[PDB]
RNA sequence: GUUAAUGUAGCUUAAUCAAAGCAAGGCACUGAAAAUGCCUAGAUGAGCCUCAGCUCCAUAAACACCA
């Protein structure tokens, strides 16, 4: 039933163009979401999640 | 001393006698950036083939969604149906389970839910790098 | 002073209390339906057909008259669902409709009237014309 | 006439009316007014649910109180590219937020309708049904800069 | 006529990818794509594209190409996670992940003395605890797992007597949070099975009538 | 030299007239009446009749729409009724349909706006 | 296996012109609803009998049985 509201569209006149981009976060999970700039990937990052000490540890690893 | 604690609390006053307007949404205003676009978009000239398929392709969806609605609905009445009775069954049984739990639990008001996702979680993935910061305007 | 109504009032049988979760019309038309449905009543007061003439209301015509003619009810329904069955399942009508563009065969409908149901339409046109009042009263 | 028997035939003003703290009593637990936001980066998938949840609050007689959305919260992606020390706009995407307020609900009823709602949820959408609170109702609101000063002064 | 009270939970796991779309509903989707094409107005992209495609055009007699082949490769380069892992293994059936499309129902093996039951999990209670507390207690020992559930209402989802002298069956419903299930090459065997498989393997007409009052989605 | 009935004023429609059309728009059938002034149906041509329903497809629609009102058109005709008043609302006289059975009716003889009274 | 009763679509009509009216869904329009226009599917439970009767199944509340 996860179909039921998402065969919908733009319902306003003037609006630009937007396309079915696959974003990522911080899990491996995509989701498609309409936007401008058609680029196919977009990786959302994370850098306050984390405490002074595991950003210091990330960065030494890195 | 008392003359500015005056002065201070008739402000406080005529603060609080003012309105309390809302933000306005950007969502449902149109910037100003569409204006100069709009006379130079080419027609479709939709076609008559095209015109009768995506007519009947409307007709079809139009059953399919009376079709999926009835079935929903008739979900929902078997559902409450199925409560109802088991209501009423335990309120033969004993009345004071019935009082205890025709209530509402103290952990259902900070109730936080998230959909599906077109993949499934990725396992070992780590991000490179990357901050964040906030652009949203403001208003007084 | 007041006085007990003679009978039972417009309004009185919906619930003046909780509103909000009693049922409501948006639309005049259908408003306008319900208003014209209940125009036509007998109500026990005072109305404008009764000043203006509602012609004894209901009468008790005496029929001088042919038997209606004797047809199967069952066989009738079905004929007439196989029929409507057979036109739908054509594709050529359905085109013409959305398209809006589709003629009539008013002859044939105007034979088919006269047949099945054009005896009453004249008759209550003779009531309205008068000649039933001054050929037998 | 007031001494008629069709006086009163005429009032229409009982049939109209044009001039919430939650109800508990152990058994007809109908709690006050809730929110429903739903948090998405898709306009399109964010009304389309908002308007079926609607469209089933009316079928299921549910006094919907208000249906708003809550002002966008743009945030803007900046990337650190390869070999460090440098941070670059890559996109900026904006969040949206769709709000319905309902008035009165059971708890069965709101069981059914929490399981019909995280049954039927489409994807990338985040569901938040809470209180409506003195917060929640200040939110979608302005700025208090002047107040704000004058309280900071004060203490 | 002696009363006996039982308790048993309808523990439920969400998918977590979307169902396959029906050929009806792709091609309601590609014509809403292609009528919200058409009543756009323009996008950035290709109103940049066109203008350098002019101005090339016109200083050749007298980029956003380089940008789309970039987001190709790039997207080429990424490999995605697979959406199917049910398909590959098709021999371990107990396991969380089993299937993501469907919404899930966990069933555990008990054999008693005189029967042999196909039950859910299921509990007793003393008169002086509630339904709630025994729930949560029988989630947090029976499963011998650190796992969260979440609870929809103090409801009763389900209800089934039964006379031998009779006894009661109250079925609550819940779904998960987040499931950490430890000690699972165990003895007792619990999978995670869907509404088909309940029709297929739950033989008593007691724990039959559970789809009823669990959603078909 | 009839005396119309003049008078309301403060309700809608106007009563002040002789023949009446109404148009009935259910959800299943599409019906056309004249009425006296005294409320009796004088001339009707409904979808539900056999004879249309067989003759026609989706009683709803426009094409049925116009249907009935050519067919009322040739009833009137035949039944000597040449004037009429249609009083639709503002939504309604704006409708594709109903407009196609005001021209269906022009084209098939019968005219709407009765005449005026002869010493008022 | 018993009764006081029925299978008109979700609810009520009608069963001599005719199985109707209200409900329920998609598209256009607005922030959502609501209104309007264009529309979409719908039933006399089934078998024989003369042109209201006998059975089977189903629903609804009670009595024996298995749980
Ligand atoms: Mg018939």
């Amino acid at each position: 039933d996860c179909n039921r509201a998402l065969l919908t569209r733009l319902h306003r006149q003037t609006y630009a163009r937007l396309y079915p981009v696959l974003l990522v976060k911080q899990d491996g999970s995509t989701i498609h979401i309409r936007y401008r700039e058609p680029r196919r990937m977009l990786t959302m990052p994370v850098d306050l999640d984390s405490l002074s000490p595991e950003e210091r540890r990330a960065r030494f690893r890195k | 001393d008392q003359a500015a604690k005056d002065r201070l609390k008739k402000r406080i006053r005529r603060l609080e006698k003012a309105s309390q307007e809302l933000i306005p949404i950007e969502d449902f205003i149109t910037p100003v950036k569409f204006l100069n676009k709009e006379r130079q978009r080419p027609p479709v000239e939709l076609p008559f083939e095209e015109s009768e398929r995506r007519a009947l392709l409307l007709k079809r969806w139009s059953l399919y969604k009376q079709r999926e609605h009835e079935m929903e609905r008739s979900a929902i009445r078997s559902l409450l149906e199925a409560q109802e009775e088991a209501l009423q069954e335990l309120r033969l049984s004993s009345p004071e389970l019935h009082a205890e739990a025709t209530k509402r639990d103290p952990s259902l008001f900070p109730f936080e839910r998230q959909g599906p996702d077109y993949t499934p979680p990725i396992s070992d993935y780590q991000p490179p790098e990357g901050r964040y910061q906030d652009i949203t305007k403001v208003y007084t | 002073r007041r006085a007990a109504p003679l009978g039972p009032m417009p309004n009185e049988d919906i619930d003046v209390s909780d509103l909000e979760r009693l049922k409501k019309y948006r639309s005049f038309d259908r408003y306008r339906r319900r208003a014209e449905q209940e125009a036509r009543k007998p109500h026990w007061w005072r109305t404008y057909r009764e000043h203006f003439g509602e012609e004894s209301g209901p009468k008790d015509r005496v029929d001088i008259g042919l038997p209606p003619p004797k047809v199967s009810r069952t066989q009738q329904l079905l004929e007439r669902k196989q029929a409507l069955r057979e036109l739908r399942a054509n594709v050529e009508e359905e085109r013409a409709a959305r398209l809006q563009t589709a003629r009539i065969p008013l002859e044939a409908v105007r034979a088919e009237w006269e047949r099945t149901c054009g005896p009453y339409h004249k008759q209550r046109l003779a009531e309205y014309c008068g000649l039933y009042r001054d050929l037998f009263h | 006439y007031r001494s008629k028997p069709t006086h009163g035939i005429g009032r229409y003003k009982h049939l109209v009316k044009a001039q919430v703290r939650p109800i508990n009593l152990g058994t007809d637990y109908e709690y006050g007014v809730l929110n429903i936001h739903l948090i998405a980066y898709d306009m399109a998938l964010a009304e389309s649910y908002a308007q079926y949840v609607h469209n089933l609050c009316n079928h299921l007689a549910i006094k919907v109180e208000e249906s708003y959305a809550m002002p966008t919260k743009t945030m803007e992606v900046l990337q650190l590219q390869e070999q460090g020390s440098k941070m670059f706009l890559d996109a900026v995407l904006t969040t949206h937020e769709r709000v319905v307020q309902i008035s009165g609900l059971s708890a069965t009823f709101a069981e059914i309708f929490l399981e019909i709602i995280h049954s039927n949820l489409p994807e990338g959408v985040k569901l938040s049904v809470r209180e409506h609170t003195e917060e929640d109702f200040k939110g979608r609101f302005k700025a208090r800069p002047e107040l704000e000063e004058l309280l900071a002064k004060l203490n | 006529s002696p009363w006996r009270l039982l308790g048993a939970l309808c523990l439920q796991r969400p998918p977590l990818v979307t169902k396959p779309l029906t050929p009806l509903q792709e091609e309601m989707a590609d014509l809403l794509q292609q009528i919200e094409i058409e009543r756009s107005l323009y996008s950035d992209h290709e109103l940049r594209a066109l203008d350098e495609a002019q101005q090339l055009a016109k200083k050749k007699s007298d980029l956003a190409q380089d940008l789309e082949d970039m987001w190709e490769q790039k997207f080429l380069h990424f490999k995605l996670g697979a959406r199917l892992t049910e398909a590959d293994k098709k021999d371990d059936r107990t396991s969380l992940h089993r299937k993501l499309d469907r919404n899930l129902i966990l069933l555990v093996r008990e054999k008693l003395g005189d029967q042999d039951i196909w039950m859910l999990p299921q509990s007793d209670w003393q008169p002086g605890e509630t339904l709630r507390q025994t729930a949560e207690r029988t989630l947090a020992t029976l499963s011998e797992n650190n796992m969260e559930a979440k609870f929809l209402g103090n409801a009763p989802c389900g209800h089934y007597k039964f006379k031998f002298l009779g006894a009661k069956v109250f079925f609550f419903k819940a779904l998960l949070l987040t499931g950490d299930f430890s000690q699972a090459g165990k003895k007792g065997h619990h999978v995670w099975v869907s509404k088909e498989e309940l029709g297929d393997y739950l033989k008593p007409k007691y724990l039959a009538q559970v789809r009823r009052f669990l959603l078909d989605l | 030299v009839a005396r119309k009935e003049r008078g309301w004023g403060t309700v809608w429609p106007s009563r002040e007239f002789w023949h009446r059309l109404r148009v009935i728009r259910t959800q299943h059938h599409i019906e056309a009446l004249v009425e006296h002034r005294n409320g009796q149906v004088v001339v009707s041509a409904s979808t539900r009749e056999w004879a249309i329903k067989k003759h026609l497809y989706s009683t709803r629609n426009v094409v049925a729409c116009e249907s009935v009102g050519r067919v009322l058109a040739e009833r009137c005709l035949e039944a000597g009724i040449n004037f009429m008043v249609y009083h639709p609302t503002p939504w309604e006289a704006a409708s594709d349909s109903i407009k196609r059975l005001q021209h269906a009716m022009t084209e098939g003889g019968v005219v709407l706006r009765e005449p005026r009274r002869i010493y008022e």
